[PDB]
RNA sequence: GAGUGGUGGAGAGGUA
DNA sequence: TACCACAACGAGGTACCTCTCCACCAC
DNA sequence: GTGGTGGATACCTCGTTGTGGTA
């Protein structure tokens, strides 16, 4: 009963018979009057066991005492009724038949096994054509398909020597006659002669098929079914309807069809029918059994009796409602309630209000146990009726049972990890689950009718797991970012803002108070309001370097409300925390500061107290909204009038015919957006600074106590866009086609729109509410795909001991610092030391966890970039170590070994899918005659260093773009030195002298023309596509020489001073001119969520940026074709590389410069396949992490980067082979990188040559299907494909992933169960 | 026009009046908006919504509990919640939620009897839906079995 | 529905995230007690006994 | 009778409930003046005038 | 540990070992009927075992040598 | 040896 | 023989609630 | 009642993956 591997293979007919318990021989299911099953029918109890518990059919034996006997009048075996759903039947098929999975699961494995096309095999099994099996004559070669006319022609020609058959018996005899080892030896000798790509691919596919067959020991004859098995009868059950009519499953109908046609084929075979009739019935039997194996697969799916397609066995296994993803991964469960949620503000952080009725139902056997333990209940029936009478002793027993026994308040859609939290319930009357107001941010709950489930834990292990792991007071910080998730939200925030804000001269300002106790006595007495600026004596507590608490005391000039909140704030925090007005961000920073200063206990009790006082003082304010509270700026209609007047003037100038339609429309756009900005600015000023009626200093201007502005300014609800839409101008709404409407909505939601503006607004409304449907569907599919990629990853080792890692810089791209070094590097474990002076020559040790103190010291020393241990760099097979992962965010300290990293990262990535001086580098240049610095290289980027030595900004400069500055100078802000030609690309030189116009003759490579403006002759070069016969074999070169004609030598190299220019170059310089060094020579002119899905699925984009593959000098290799081949010949070795470029696709590099290993050749987006293939793993991880965090940074979503590193580490599991060494790997086999690693480990252990390889980057779908855990791939997708291939190869599953251990039903190898799993695996290895 | 109507009614023209507090007697600091909004009551009643289940009916094919308030069934602890328990690490909670609280007849009978006797202990077993999957692949014609050790 | 007196202010958290706090007199006047008429059926089927 | 949530208004942008709340209070002010005139039983001419 | 078990986390070192050793102790109290050495104040066995580990009368190797000691004096 | 049927499946509508 | 349109299969969100409707034939 | 059983709709959108065609 203890298995440790699920072994799968094909089924021999002897194995199918040895499963079986008797042949079914009749299509009659049961009788219609006396509802017992028949003899040898589809439910026949002589085959599939008894019907009642310990009985026979005739009722002779009725007792356990006849444990197993055979009733002589019925033939049945008396057992328990469990064997009714565990016995199998077999069908003796008359003719052999084809398993449709091995015919239509592409590629069919028969079309690759017999090397015959699927159309020919389909025409054989459609009974339309014959194939000879063997022939002694020379006319008929082996496996030659013949039509019926050719068949009868062969009969009248020879008729005796050959044998041509038609149907599944023909391919069965062919599968018998095919010799596996002989044909694979023939393949191995026939492969090595020529190596063409497509035929070599088909040949190695066939060699892998044959080698898998001879490894597994299956027979190729076994693909043809001769004995079809029958499912147990209690899994295709028969319960009737309420009115006696019997409604079956689909499988009884399918089996009835195949059994009836098998009986008719039996009658026609022993009748010896004509061959046309018997082959027609064989056709119909074949079609019926192909329907049974997969209805909607071969042809017309046979529909049921109710005008719907029938469900086959494959349709009962695979699907969104198949067995796997419907009843194995997610099960309906006992001990579970559901109710409408409501708000309990009077709770604490760990409590929920369970109703009396649901709790009395859920804890019913616990109540039975306590009732029997207290001597009141003696039997189960008395306990049942005592609960169903609902006595006061039952209410007391329930009140004792509930006490500190948690319940899991799940909410679905449980998107991220914190959607299940366990609370200690308190009893309430009523009918609605009460939540804390802090956890309804984690749940994304709104109390407008959201329903939540209550799951109970039963065992002691589960109560301790729900107390110590899933409590609400343990998941304070989300695992997406170390910033707490119990933030006050909108009402506590309005209350704390109204507490800690201050007026000017409200009531009793300028008093001096002993402290918070006297201040709160004053406020509750009413002699001083909450906004009087006073002096208080605050005895704040500075916590020192160790855990000691000194007490300092001085006088602070604060508000009465801040002095009252300081009474709540515990001992250990400074006062500048509370000393300003507290918005939502300041309150969350209060909680985070309190966390990393004190711990987990005072932060919890401080969060509860801060919610209590926030609610109470929000109630004592009375922050109400009116129609006067949305003040409209009184200079709105004037600037609106001026804007419409000037846009009428521009429209009149267009209708006169001066300007054009596109420029007029863009003018309307910029006018109305500028007026919108003016109205919004005047609105926010006329809302922000309005409480000016003051006294006792003067008529002073301060920030306003307006209610709309207060609720938008504290961070409570809505922002400046929504306030602008209320009060100011609604703006330019958009048509659905991506356009902008000409006339904006000049009204707002206080004056009220007219008809036309509201009809305009409905465009954006319906576009948003269809956007949410498509957004949520695609985000859910991305989340499930990421989860089923990232199953196989857990913390396994304590340390992998490597020193590799990612050089981590603060990302600085664009125009602004995107992420600081703090939010980039905090949490990691340092790969090496910090070998730079900075300010103090700090050398932090390697393998060091980055605390906040260490982040502060490296920020003070201003280290430019740090190398850290990354998850993709780890050297542990089957999971990554702890030090390469770093800090677990939800606990603050390092990752405890066992915690399933991959599902954490999958939820935290796929969850916001519903939200969606100067420095020169790589420079070869020359100062020209004008001093304006040009650049002669392609990969030059301009850097902006700081006066500390770090970086301010970075920009990429194109080749030949001009630069006004030299190196090292400190240019001030406002100077844009970025100077570029927007349309053309320069082809500048670097030497000086005179030009000899060689290798260009007018007529076949250059066109004689003159510019129509200046009259100067220009010898422009024509492209090689329109040249004559004399221009198809030579490249024009501007032979730049000295004053006499000598081709000068460039110092450093030995190549001559020639410039192979391409076509479309506007050569304007003439002969006899002086050329400077660097002067111009000629001119040549030119979403979010699908972006994340396209980066993770690893697709090749629509315009692949072509890149270089090797170092060396580049030249052209093949001419006389529009596909220009490029010989990139190395400076030391030969070139085996060429390339095919499309005609319209241009080229950016020239054939005179030398590139490095993996240079950028063509521009645009580039595919992660080639990014990996030329650069390497650390570069492709940097690319994927930056490109995904661009999307999550634009929408404003905080995600720690090690999640995306985990997903890329799961994308990079495979590795294909460029050369074998001595291990058992042939060539190019997509095998797991861990097996290659341990194979090279043992080969270097015993001193061998080792096997080389090449990492390859698969997408999410191909990665999770290429996972060798076939249970994991079959639970994910393409179930017929993966079951067919695993059955062919004879695979076994090692049962090491969480998905297969959840299907099978043990503890998962993570979390708690990881200790048990390593104990069980060392016990199984130890004997 | 609304402020003209309010001036006819002898009311504060802005609509905001100065409410008191019935709890502690004293005054709210700022004027509160008060009027008469027309509240409905929708067809989502909490008596129809609330439902709980301890141990009840069971399906025929998969031997896991039913679904729906009419059949007194339990909440589906779906795939997303299985990932939530996985990424917590509550392996014992996930195992007891997929075997003894669900489709495993011997384990759930030992569980019910043990909870009534007071000792919360768990004897697991292979789930009935996994046995259904084994019978369905074996009837499809692919030999799948449980290899020991 | 019925029209009833409404104040727009936070009240000790009990109207937090789209929640409503209702006076006693709304219940005492029975302004919102609907009637639900439910049909239960009984059929005398016919077994063969 | 109902203490609603003021933060439901400014972000969700349904100002119709705010204007309807004011207009409802105006309607009940007029109805209350008519109820006062009837419970004091002033004059059918004063009722007609108001 | 009745509100936050972080003191027991600092005593053990790891949440999973905390759950395992507290489950061992709670099973010993519910099956074997051994006396909880902290005063119980009308609590359940799981929170009693967490409070035991939180105080410091029981760790993993402490419970292991205790069960081995009662084993050898039983045999 | 001591009561009892929807899940099954379709269609339509609704909630978060 | 290496690109290439073209065709075929295989995905497409979780949880919940209410109601009705269910093969023809036939000596 | 108890075995028998074959025909007159179209209205997704990618996105891989395999296949005959042709310069
Ligand atoms: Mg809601
Ligand atoms: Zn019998
Ligand atoms: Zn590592």
């Amino acid at each position: 009963e203890e298995f440790d591997a699920i072994k799968i293979a094909l089924a021999s007919p002897d194995m199918i018979r040895s499963w079986s318990f008797g042949e079914v021989k009749k299509p009659e299911t049961i009788n219609y009057r006396t509802f017992k099953p028949e003899r040898d029918g589809l439910f026949c109890a002589r085959i599939f066991g008894p019907v009642k518990d310990y009985e026979c059919l005739c009722g002779k034996y009725k007792r356990l005492k006849h444990r197993g006997v055979i009733c002589e009048k019925c033939g049945v075996e008396v057992t328990q009724t469990k064997v009714r759903r565990e016995r199998m039947g077999h069908i003796e098929l008359a003719s052999p038949t084809a398993h449709i999975w091995f015919l239509k699961s592409l590629p069919s494995r028969i079309g690759l096994l017999l090397d015959m096309p699927l159309r020919d095999i389909e025409r054989v099994l459609y009974f339309e054509s014959y194939v000879v099996i063997e022939g002694g004559m020379t006319n008929l070669e082996r496996q030659q398909i013949l039509t019926e006319e050719q068949y009868l022609d062969a009969l009248e020609e020879f008729g005796d020597e050959f044998d041509a058959k038609m149907g599944a018996e023909a391919i069965q005899a062919l599968l018998k006659s095919m010799d596996l080892e002989q044909e694979c030896e023939q393949l191995r000798e026939e492969l090595n002669e020529t190596n063409s790509e497509t035929k070599r691919k088909k040949l190695t596919k066939r060699i892998k098929l044959l080698e898998a067959f001879v490894q597994s020991g299956n027979k190729p004859e076994w693909m043809i079914l001769t004995v079809l098995p029958v499912l147990p009868p209690d899994l295709r059950p028969l319960v009737p309807l309420d009115g006696g009519r019997f409604a079956t499953s689909d499988l009884n109908d399918l089996y009835r069809r195949v059994i009836n046609r098998n009986n008719r084929l039996k009658r026609l075979l022993d009748l010896a029918a004509p061959d046309i009739i018997v082959r027609n019935e064989k056709r119909m039997l074949q079609e019926a059994v192909d329907a049974l194996l997969d209805n909607g697969r071969r042809g017309r799916a046979i529909t049921g009796s109710n005008k719907r397609p029938l469900k086959s066995l494959a349709d009962m296994i695979k699907g969104k409602q198949g067995r796997f993803r419907q009843n194995l991964l997610g099960k309906r469960v006992d001990y579970s309630g559901r109710s409408v949620i409501t708000v309990g503000p009077y709770l604490r952080l760990h409590q929920c209000g369970l109703p009396k009725k649901m709790a009395l139902e859920l804890f019913k056997p616990f109540i039975y146990g306590k009732l029997e333990l207290r001597g009141l209940a003696t039997t189960i029936k008395a306990a049942k009726k005592m609960v169903e009478r609902e006595e006061a002793v039952v209410w007391d027993i329930l009140d004792e049972v509930i006490r500190e026994h948690p319940v899991l308040l799940n909410r679905a859609p449980t998107l991220h990890r914190l959607g299940i939290q366990a609370f200690e319930p308190v009893l309430i009357e009523g009918k609605a689950i009460q939540l804390h107001p802090l956890v309804c941010a984690a749940y994304n709950a709104d109390f407008d009718g959201d329903q939540m489930a209550v799951h109970v834990p039963l065992t002691l292990e589960a109560q301790l797991e729900a107390r110590a792991l899933m409590m609400s007071t343990n998941n304070i910080l989300s695992p997406a970012n170390g910033e707490p998730i119990i933030v006050p939200s909108q009402d506590v925030v309005l209350g704390l803002y109204y507490m800690t804000r201050d007026c000017v001269n409200a009531k009793g300002e300028g008093m001096v108070l002993t402290g918070p106790k006297e201040a709160e006595r004053l406020y509750r007495s009413g002699l001083a309001s909450l906004h009087a600026r006073v002096k208080v004596r605050i005895t704040e507590y500075e916590k020192d370097a160790n855990g000691e608490l000194v007490a300092k005391t001085s006088l602070k000039d604060t508000t009465v409300g801040r002095a009252i909140l300081w009474m709540i704030v515990p001992k250990g925090l400074p006062y500048s925390i509370v000393n300003q007005a507290l918005g939502k961000k300041a309150i969350s920073k209060m909680l985070n500061t309190c966390y990393r200063i004190l711990g987990l206990k005072p932060t919890v009790i401080f969060a509860d107290q801060i919610m209590y006082t926030g609610f109470a003082y929000a109630a004592r304010s009375g922050a109400s909204v009116g129609i006067d509270d949305m003040v409209i700026p009184e200079k709105k209609h004037e600037i609106i009038s001026e804007a419409e007047a000037e846009v009428a003037e521009i429209q009149e100038q267009f209708q006169s015919g001066l300007v054009t339609a596109g420029e007029r429309y863009n003018k309307v756009i910029d006018i109305w957006a500028a007026a919108n900005d003016r109205v919004s600015k005047a609105m926010m000023d006329n809302l922000q600074t309005e409480t000016v009626i003051n006294r006792d200093g003067q008529e002073e201007k301060q920030v306003s106590f307006n209610s709309i502005y207060m609720m938008a300014d504290s961070g409570a609800r809505g922002s400046a866009a929504q306030i602008r839409q209320l009060a100011g101008m609604r703006g330019l709404m958009a048509k659905p086609d991506g356009s902008i409407i000409e006339t904006p909505i000049t009204a707002n939601f206080r004056e009220g729109l007219n008809v036309l503006q509201y009809f305009i607004s409905t465009h954006g409304a319906r576009k948003g509410l269809a956007d949410t449907a498509l957004k949520t569907a695609n985000s859910g599919y991305l989340t499930r795909r990421l989860v089923d990629v990232a199953q196989d990853l857990v913390v396994t080792e304590d340390d992998c001991g490597t020193h590799e890692g990612i050089m981590m810089t603060p990302v600085i791209e664009g125009g602004d610092v995107k992420e600081p070094l703090r939010d980039r590097v905090l949490g990691r474990v340092t790969a090496e030391d910090v070998l730079k002076p900075g300010t103090a020559d700090i050398l932090v040790p390697r393998n060091t966890l980055l605390h906040e103190q260490w982040c502060d010291l490296l920020e003070e020393n201003s280290v430019d970039a740090v190398k850290v241990r990354s998850v993709v760099s780890c050297d542990t097979d089957f999971g990554v170590c702890a030090h390469c992962y770093g800090r677990d965010l939800a606990r603050g300290h390092i990752i405890n070994k066992g915690e399933a990293i991959g599902v954490i990262a999958a939820q935290s990535i796929g969850e916001p899918g519903t939200q969606l001086s100067i420095k020169l580098s790589n420079v070869k240049s020359v100062v020209n005659s004008s001093g304006k610095l040009v650049i002669t290289s392609r990969n030059t980027e301009l850097k902006l260093i700081d006066e500390f030595g770090r970086t301010k900004e970075s920009y990429k400069v194109p080749y030949g773009a001009v630069l006004a500055k030299g190196d090292g100078e400190q240019v001030a802000g406002g100077e844009t030195v970025a100077n570029w030609d927007p349309h053309t690309m320069p082809v500048i030189t670097e030497v000086s002298g005179f030009v000899r116009f060689t290798d260009m003759i007018d007529g076949q490579t250059i066109t004689r023309q003159t510019d129509e403006l200046t009259g100067l002759s220009s010898l422009v070069v024509l492209d090689s596509a329109e040249r004559t016969a004399g221009g198809k074999d030579l490249r024009p070169a501007l032979k730049i020489v000295d004053a006499q004609g000598n081709d000068v030598l460039i110092p450093g190299t030995d190549m001559p001073a020639q410039y192979f220019l391409p076509g479309k170059a506007i050569v304007q310089l003439e002969d006899g001119v002086q050329i400077s060094s660097g002067d111009t020579l000629a001119r040549i002119p030119q979403g979010g969520l699908p972006r994340v899905a396209d980066l993770f699925e690893a697709r090749r984009p629509k315009e692949p940026a072509i890149l270089a593959e090797i170092s060396g000098i580049v030249s052209f290799g093949k001419e006389t074709k529009g596909k220009r081949r490029l010989v990139i010949t190395p400076v030391d070795g030969s070139d085996p590389y060429e390339e095919m470029i499309p005609k319209w696709r241009q080229l950016n590099v020239f054939e005179g410069e030398r590139v490095e290993r993996g240079d950028v050749i063509s521009d645009g987006p580039e595919a992660p396949h080639d990014i990996l293939r030329l650069r390497g793993v650390h570069a492709v991880t940097r690319y994927i992490v930056n490109e995904v965090q661009d999307v999550y940074r634009l929408q404003g979503v905080k995600i720690n980067d090690k999640h995306i590193e985990v997903i890329v580490r799961q994308m990079l599991r495979k590795a294909t082979i460029v050369n074998a060494g001595s291990s058992d790997f042939l060539e190019g086999e997509q095998v797991e990188y861990s097996r290659v690693k341990i194979a090279n480990r043992e080969l270097e252990a015993n001193g061998k040559v080792g096997a080389t390889y090449s990492r390859d980057l698969l997408g999410i779908t191909k990665a999770s299907l290429a996972t060798e855990s076939f249970i994991s791939a079959a639970s994910f997708q393409e179930t017929t494909r993966v079951l067919t291939e695993a059955a062919v190869a004879g695979k076994r599953d090692e049962l090491r992933g969480l998905k297969e251990n959840v299907i099978v039903g043990r503890l998962i190898p993570a979390g708690t169960g990881y200790a048990y799993h390593q104990d069980r695996m060392r016990r199984r290895a130890a004997g | 026009e609304i402020k003209e109507l309010l001036k006819l009614g002898d009311l504060p023209t802005s609509g905001q009046i100065r409410l008191y507090d019935g709890r502690t007697g004293e005054q709210f600091e700022r004027p509160v908006t008060v009027g008469y909004m027309y509240m409905l009551k929708l067809n989502h009643l909490v008596d129809d919504k609330m439902h709980a289940r301890s141990t009840g009916s069971y399906s025929l094919v998969t031997q896991q509990p039913l679904g729906g308030k009419a059949q007194f069934g339990g909440q589906r602890f779906g795939e997303m919640e299985v990932w939530a328990l996985e990424a917590y690490g509550a392996a014992y909670t996930l195992q007891e939620m997929l075997t003894v609280k669900s489709d495993d007849v011997n384990g759930r009978t030992k569980m019910y009897k043990n909870i009534v006797d007071g000792n919360h202990q768990m004897e697991p077993g292979m789930p009935e839906s996994f046995n259904v999957l084994l019978k369905e692949i074996r009837s499809l014609g692919i030999n799948i079995e449980l290899e020991d050790e | 529905g019925q029209n009833m007196r409404v104040a727009f202010m936070p009240w000790n958290g009990y109207n937090f995230e789209d929640s409503i706090l209702v006076s006693e007199r709304v219940v005492q006047e029975d302004r919102f007690t609907t009637i639900h008429i439910q049909e239960l059926a009984c059929v005398s089927r016919d077994t063969k006994l | 009778d109902i203490v609603l949530n003021p933060l439901g208004v400014p972000s969700r942008m349904n100002i119709g409930q705010i204007l309807e709340t004011h207009l409802g209070m105006a309607a009940k002010g007029i109805g209350d003046k008519i109820n006062a005139m009837l419970k004091q039983q002033q004059e059918v001419a004063k009722l007609r005038e108001f | 540990a009745r509100v936050t078990v972080q003191d027991a986390v600092e005593k053990i070192g790891n949440r999973f070992d905390l759950v395992l050793v507290a489950a061992r102790r709670a099973r010993q109290m519910q099956v074997g009927g051994k006396d909880p050495l902290v005063p119980e104040e009308n609590d359940k066995t799981t929170v009693i075992a967490l409070r035991e580990i939180e105080e410091g009368l029981i760790n993993n190797q402490i419970l292991d040598v205790r069960e081995r000691q009662e084993q050898q004096e039983q045999e």
